[PDB]
RNA sequence: GCAUGGCAAGUCUAACCGGAGUAUCCGGGGAGGCACAGGGAAACCGACAUGGCCGCAGGGCUUGCCCGAGGGCCGCCGUC
RNA sequence: UAUGCCAGCUGGUGGAUUGCUCGGCUCAGGCGCUGAUGAAGGACGUGCCAAGCUGCGAUAAGCCAUGGGGAGCCGCACGGAGGCGAAGAACCAUGGAUUUCCGAAUGAGAAUCUCUAACAAUUGCUUCGCGCAAUGAGGAACCCCGAGAACUGAAACAUCUCAGUAUCGGGAGGAACAGAAAACGCAAUGUGAUGUCGUUAGUAACCGCGAGUGAACGCGAUACAGCCCAAACCGAAGCCCUCACGGGCAAUGUGGUGUCAGGGCUACCUCUCAUCAGCCGACCGUCUCGACGAAGUCUCUUGGAACAGAGCGUGAUACAGGGUGACAACCCCGUACUCGAGACCAGUACGACGUGCGGUAGUGCCAGAGUAGCGGGGGUUGGAUAUCCCUCGCGAAUAACGCAGGCAUCGACUGCGAAGGCUAAACACAACCUGAGACCGAUAGUGAACAAGUAGUGUGAACGAACGCUGCAAAGUACCCUCAGAAGGGAGGCGAAAUAGAGCAUGAAAUCAGUUGGCGAUCGAGCGACAGGGCAUACAAGGUCCCUCGACGAAUGAC
C-alpha cells in the first residue's frame, strides 16, 4: 500500500521492463521496494567507491546519500539521491534515476546492486 | 452574525423602533425615480400592490401596520369567517409594492425627500 | 517553457517564461496531506460539560429490594452511562489536540507541486474546471491589479474563453443533513482563483465560486481546494515571476 | 478497517475471560508493583553504585576524528592551503558551549595535515605525521604536565 | 513497535516575531532535543571511510567459471 | 362451529422515526470591581380586568431632560373595554427624579414587625461635640496570607504516596503576588530588578535507595524602569484643619540634605537635561454600537402559495447569514465599500515647568540587633553535610567591617552590602459584552429550549423532575337536528389537507377493538431450518413453470 504515486508507476516500469528485457535486475529490484521503507537501501558513498567499479552501473534499490568520498568515475542509478550525494557523484561519474536506468538498459546488462 | 439562531433572533426580539424596517416595501419605478430610493416604510395611508400570495394582483390602502407581528392589514384582502363575517387577511410587506404614498406628515415627506437618508 | 501574456482586452502581449517550479512533478499525495492538514488546524477544540450527569449525590441501594444495584436519588437512576441523564462514558473533550503536524520542507513541495499542477490542461480538466482555453494557467498583464468593477473582470475572463468555470460555480447546493442548524446551509463548486502580486483582487473576488491570493502567500489550499490538484488559475505577471522562488 | 474497529461484537475486545481485565491486579500491581517478587524479570537490579561529581567541575570535550576533517578538505575551501593548514575549533560545531577540542584518530587520513587543537589523542597523532603532516598544539593545550 | 511520507550526516523547530485572505495560512525563529564514539564509579583514555575466508540475490562469460552489495565465520581496533 | 393460534387489513392507543430549533456545550476576543450617599440578596406591594414571569417602588410595567426614532402605541400575551400619540407617543441612548420593609443593617428589640432621637461596635483626627472621617457586607472564578485530611498508590503496611490536594479561617484587586542583589558562580577580561512562556529535564537532588517525588543557574522569548527613607551634616527654616480669625501637630525632630554611579563634611573643577515632583495631554490600534448602501419581484407551465422547471434580463469592492406561503446576490433585513460615536489603550507616549548630573584630594563623621551566627526540638523541601520556616536557649562586628560563591575551619580570589520602604508593563480568571463551531438536536445537549432551581420531598443542612411542533392565513367551525346539556353525537361550513380541530407536522413497535386469509373442540410442547403437498393472492416493482418425445449423458449400472 505504497502512497507515493511516482513510487508506484516506478515500480511498474521495473516490472515491464523486466517480463519484457533480457533482464532480472529490474525485476529484483521491483521486489525490494515493493517491501517495506524500513528495507529499502540507504547508501552512502563511501560504500560505492569500495565495490563499484567503471563500465558497470551501480544500482541502489534505495537512496543514495552523501557521507564519505567517491573517486571512481561510474553510473549510478537510484531510486533518489540527496542533494549532496548528486552532487559529488556528478562531479566524478554521473548519477542517474532507475526510471532513466530503465530506458537505456531494459535488459539491465552489466550493472552491480549496491545496498 | 452569520449563525442562524441568531439571526432569526435578533429579529423576532428586536425592539420597537427597530421593526419599522421589518414592514418595509418596494417602491414602483416611478416612486424609486421621485425618491431616489428602492423601498420604503409602508403606512397605513398608502396605497399598495400585492405581487406574491393568492391575492396578487390586487391593490388597495393599507388599513393597519402592526409592528408586533410586522404585517399589514390592506382593503379588500380578506377572509370570510364561518359567521359570514369578513376579516383581513395579513401580508407580509416583501410581497406587496407601493404604489401612491400619504405624506400628510411634514417629517415622513422631508425623510422621503432628503437624499442622506431614507424613509 | 513559455507562458502567453495577455492584455485587459484579452489579446496576446508577448510572453514570459514559465518558471521552473511549474515542472515540479505534481504529487497528489502530498498535496492531499498538506490540505488536510490546513483543514484540521481551524477546527476548534469542543467536549462536554466535564461535571454533566454528575451533579447528583445519587446512590445505589445494594442488594436487597430486588433492584439493580444503580445510583438512584428520589426513586430516579441517575450519574451511571446507563442511566437516562447520566453522563457521557466517553464524550469528546477539550484536552484533546486537534491539530496536524507537517515538517516544513514537506508542506512547501506540496505548495510547488500544486502550483505545477496549474499548468497542465488535462489535469485542470479533469479536476473540473470548464474553460475553452488551451494554454494554462492564464497569465495577464499586472495592469490586472488596477482593475475596480467586478463586470471588468467578467468582460477579460469572457475573452479568455474562461468565463464557462464561473457559470459552472454559479449554483449553490443546499446540504443534506443538519449542518444547516449550524449556518452550513450552503456550499458550492471551487471555480478560478487568481493570484496577484500587491493584494488580492478586489474586483474578482466576488465572482462565483472564485478565491483571490498574493504570490507570496498562495497556499496548497487556494491551489488544490479539498485537496484535489489542478485548478484553473490566473496570475498576473508579477505574480508569476514572485511564485517561482516559493 | 482497523482492529478496534471490528471489535463491535466480540463481547471481550480481546481480553479473554470477561473476568479478566479489571482493575490493577489484572496488572499485578500499578506501576513498578513487584519489581522486586513477583514481576522481578528483565527489572534493573535493585541497589546503589558509584558517585556523581558536581556539574560544575566537569569538562566536557568536542571531539572529532581526523576521518571527519580529511574526507572534507578540499570542501573545506575556506580554510588554509600550504605546502592544509586547518584549525579545528573553527571546524567543530558545538565548540562554544565546550571546555576544550580535542581530535580523535578514528579513520584515515590521505592529505598531508597541519591540524591546530587543543588535544589529539595517541593515535591521531601518528596517523597525521604519518602522512607527513603536523599536529600543533594551541595555548590552552599548553595544559599537559 | 509497525505501515506510509519528507529530508538525510544530519533532522525538527519550541515559545515567540512580522505579514496577511487575521484561530486557517506565508515568512521568520535552531533556544533546545535526538542522531553523528565509545569505555570507565571516577580520574581519564579514546575506535575497521575494510585485512582474510564462505556465500544468497544480481551481474559477467566462451554456460561449468569469474565478480559477488546485503548476510555468515574470523581477524584487528577503542576502553574497563 | 364456540374458547382460540398465526399473519394482515381498517380504526385506536403510544410517541419511536424523519424533518425543524427560541436552548445547551465548548472555544476565542473584549472588559472587569460593588457597598454606611445603605450594596448584593430577600420580603411585600404595584396593572381597568392580572394568577405566573418580567419591570417598577406609595410618583410602583412607570415620572423628567437632551439626542435618536417615527405613525403608531398600551411587556411576555394573538382578550374585552377603554385610553395615549402631529402639544411628535411607542421605542433606543445618555443623564436625572422617585426608590416601602427586612438585609453589613448601625437607636433598642423582632421569623421582614414593633418600641422611645440615634455612624450600633472598633478606631483615627479632634473645635474633645459623632464635629470630620475609616472599617463592616457582596462578587463566577482568578489572587495573597494562614489551618490542613482520608479514601488511594506502594498489589499488606508504618517513612514515603495520594497532597500542601479536598475542605476550613482571614484578606486585596481588576488583576493579585514579586521586584532594583549582603544576586548569579555556563569561575569569568562573564551576566545584571521581577513575573511569565518555551527549554534546560524527568537532568541534579530526594527515597523501606522501594513505589514514587523532583528543582535551579543558563539560554530563546514576552515586557521592560527605576527609585524613596533611617543616619551623618543642618535644627523649626515644617505639616494638617478653617474663606478668615483662629486651632492642632512638632526638639521623644516637622522640614532641608542624603541613599553603593556610597553619602556627609572641609578645599576645589566643572557642570546640570540623571532623578524626583507636579502641569498638559494624544495619534494609532482594539472592542462594541450606529448611519449609508447596487441589481427582476418580467413571460409561460405546475402549485393552495413560485423561492420550482423552461425562457428573457441585471448588480457585484455586495455570490456571509436570515426572513418572505417551496431551491432568492437582484422581494425585505442585511452583506462589500465609506463614514460616525462610546469604551479600553491612558492621565500613558510625546511636550513643557522646576530641580540639578558628575569629578579630585583630605576625613576610622554616617550607613537598619535578639539581627548575622551557633546549639536543642519540630515541620517543610529536590535541597542531599549543601531548602525554607516555627519554637526554646545562646549570641557579633561596625566598612580598617560584614555576608555569599551547595560540608566545617583558616588564607587567597571573585561577587555583593542583610537586619527600613515604594514601583508601570509582559502572565491568572470569566461574572459581563460580542463573535465563532468536522460539538448536541428535546430520554440528546445544562438539572433547566416549556412554570426551572419551577412542581414536589425532607425538622433542617439539602434534594429535585416532566412538559417543544394547528394553519399560507384563525379562515380557531355559522345554521340545523339530537341530548338533562357551552358536553358528546349527526349533518354542515373553512382550507391544498381537519386522517392539520387544540400536547392539533410525521405517527414505528409493544398492544387493543372490529375484520380478511389459513388452521381449529381425538389430540402434544424451543415455537424453527431444509424438502414436498392444501388453501389464500388487483396492479406495480419478479417471469417463469409443467407434460410427450428427442439431443447430450459423470460416477454408477440392470432386467
Ligand atoms: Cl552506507
Ligand atoms: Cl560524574
Ligand atoms: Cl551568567
Ligand atoms: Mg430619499
Ligand atoms: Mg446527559
Ligand atoms: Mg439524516
Ligand atoms: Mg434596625
Ligand atoms: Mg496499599
Ligand atoms: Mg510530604
Ligand atoms: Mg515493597
Ligand atoms: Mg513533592
Ligand atoms: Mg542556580
Ligand atoms: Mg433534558
Ligand atoms: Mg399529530
Ligand atoms: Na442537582
Ligand atoms: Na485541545
Ligand atoms: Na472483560
Ligand atoms: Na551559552
Ligand atoms: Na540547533
Ligand atoms: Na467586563
Ligand atoms: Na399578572
Ligand atoms: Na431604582
Ligand atoms: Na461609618
Ligand atoms: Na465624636
Ligand atoms: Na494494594
Ligand atoms: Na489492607
Ligand atoms: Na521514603
Ligand atoms: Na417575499
Ligand atoms: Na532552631
Ligand atoms: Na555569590
Ligand atoms: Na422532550
Ligand atoms: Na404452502
Ligand atoms: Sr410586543
Ligand atoms: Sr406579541
Ligand atoms: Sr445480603
Ligand atoms: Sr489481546
Ligand atoms: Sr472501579
Ligand atoms: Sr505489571
Ligand atoms: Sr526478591
Ligand atoms: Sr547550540
Ligand atoms: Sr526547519
Ligand atoms: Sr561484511
Ligand atoms: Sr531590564
Ligand atoms: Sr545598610
Ligand atoms: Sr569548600
Ligand atoms: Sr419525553
Ligand atoms: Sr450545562
Ligand atoms: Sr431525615
Ligand atoms: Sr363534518
Ligand atoms: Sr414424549
Ligand atoms: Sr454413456
Amino acid at each position: 500500500s505504497k502512497t507515493n504515486p511516482r513510487l508506484s508507476s516506478l515500480i511498474a516500469d521495473l516490472k515491464s521492463a523486466a517480463r519484457s528485457s533480457g533482464g532480472a535486475v529490474w525485476g529484483d529490484v521491483a521486489e525490494r521496494l515493493e517491501k517495506p521503507r524500513r528495507t529499502h537501501a540507504e547508501v552512502n558513498l563511501g560504500r560505492i567507491e569500495r565495490y563499484a567499479q567503471e563500465d558497470e552501473t551501480v544500482v541502489v534499490p534505495g537512496k543514495v546519500l552523501g557521507s564519505g568520498v567517491l573517486q571512481k568515475d561510474v553510473t549510478v542509478a537510484a531510486v533518489d539521491f540527496s542533494g549532496t550525494a548528486e552532487t559529488k557523484i556528478d562531479q566524478v561519474g554521473e548519477a542517474v534515476s532507475l526510471e532513466q536506468a530503465i530506458e537505456n538498459n531494459p535488459e539491465g546488462s552489466h550493472v552491480r546492486v549496491i545496498r | 452574525s452569520k449563525q442562524p439562531d441568531k439571526q432569526r433572533k435578533s429579529q423576532r426580539r428586536a425592539p420597537l423602533h427597530e421593526r419599522h424596517k421589518q414592514v418595509r416595501a418596494t417602491l414602483s419605478a416611478d416612486l424609486r425615480e421621485e425618491y431616489g430610493q428602492r423601498n420604503v416604510r409602508v403606512n397605513a395611508g398608502d396605497t399598495v400592490e400585492v405581487l406574491r400570495g393568492d391575492f396578487a394582483g390586487e391593490e388597495g390602502e393599507v388599513i393597519n401596520v402592526d409592528l408586533d407581528k410586522a404585517v399589514i392589514h390592506v382593503e379588500d384582502v380578506t377572509l370570510e369567517k364561518t359567521d359570514g363575517e369578513e376579516v383581513p387577511r395579513p401580508l407580509d410587506t416583501s410581497n406587496v409594492r407601493v404604489t401612491d404614498l400619504d405624506l400628510e406628515d411634514e417629517k415622513r415627506e422631508a425623510r422621503l425627500e432628503s437624499e442622506d437618508d431614507s424613509a | 517553457m513559455q507562458a502567453t501574456i495577455y492584455d485587459l482586452d484579452g489579446n496576446t502581449d508577448g510572453e514570459v517564461d514559465l518558471p521552473d517550479v511549474f515542472e515540479t512533478p505534481v504529487r497528489s499525495d502530498l498535496i492531499g496531506k498538506a490540505v488536510r492538514a490546513a483543514q484540521a488546524n481551524r477546527k476548534q477544540d469542543y467536549g462536554s460539560d466535564e461535571y454533566a450527569g454528575l451533579r447528583t449525590p445519587a446512590e445505589s441501594f445494594g442488594s436487597g429490594r430486588g433492584q439493580a444495584h444503580v445510583p438512584k436519588l428520589d426513586g430516579r437512576a441517575r450519574r451511571v452511562p446507563q442511566a437516562v441523564k447520566g453522563r457521557s462514558a466517553h464524550p469528546p473533550k477539550t484536552e484533546k489536540d486537534r491539530s496536524l503536524d507537517l515538517n516544513d520542507k514537506e508542506r512547501q513541495l506540496a505548495v510547488r507541486s500544486a502550483l505545477a499542477a496549474t499548468a497542465d490542461a488535462d489535469l485542470v480538466a479533469d479536476r473540473g474546471h470548464e474553460f475553452d482555453r488551451d494554454e494554462v494557467p492564464v497569465v495577464v498583464s499586472d495592469d490586472f491589479e488596477d482593475l475596480v468593477k467586478t463586470q471588468e473582470v467578467v468582460s477579460l475572463l469572457e475573452a479568455l474563453d474562461v468565463h464557462a468555470d464561473i457559470d459552472r460555480a454559479d449554483e449553490t447546493k443546499i446540504k443534506a443533513g443538519q449542518g444547516s442548524a449550524r449556518g452550513r446551509k450552503y456550499r458550492r463548486p471551487a471555480s478560478i482563483l487568481f493570484v496577484t502580486s500587491d493584494e488580492p483582487s478586489t474586483a474578482a473576488r466576488n465572482l462565483a465560486g472564485a478565491d483571490v491570493a498574493t504570490a507570496s502567500e498562495v497556499n496548497t489550499e487556494d491551489l488544490a481546494p479539498g485537496g484535489a490538484p489542478g485548478r484553473l488559475t490566473v496570475f498576473t505577471e508579477s505574480a508569476l515571476a514572485e511564485v517561482a522562488e516559493r | 478497517t482497523s482492529k478496534k474497529k471490528r471489535q463491535r461484537g466480540s463481547r471481550t475486545h480481546g481480553g479473554g475471560s470477561h473476568k479478566n481485565r479489571r482493575g490493577a491486579g489484572h496488572r499485578g500491581g500499578r506501576g513498578d508493583a513487584g519489581r522486586d517478587k513477583h514481576e522481578f524479570h528483565n527489572h534493573e537490579p535493585l541497589g546503589k553504585s558509584g558517585f556523581k561529581r558536581p556539574q560544575k567541575v566537569q569538562e566536557e570535550a568536542a571531539t572529532i576524528d581526523v576521518r571527519e576533517i580529511d574526507e572534507n578538505v578540499t570542501l573545506l575551501a575556506a580554510d588554509d592551503v600550504a605546502e592544509f593548514r586547518v584549525d579545528v575549533r573553527d571546524v567543530v560545531e558545538e565548540a562554544d558551549d565546550a571546555d576544550y577540542v580535542k581530535v580523535l584518530g578514528a579513520g584515515q587520513v590521505r592529505h598531508e595535515l597541519t591540524l591546530i587543537a587543543d588535544d589529539f589523542s595517541e593515535g591521531a597523532r601518528e596517523k597525521v605525521e604519518g602522512a607527513g603532516g603536523s599536529v600543533e598544539l594551541t595555548d590552552l593545550g599548553e595544559e599537559r604536565q
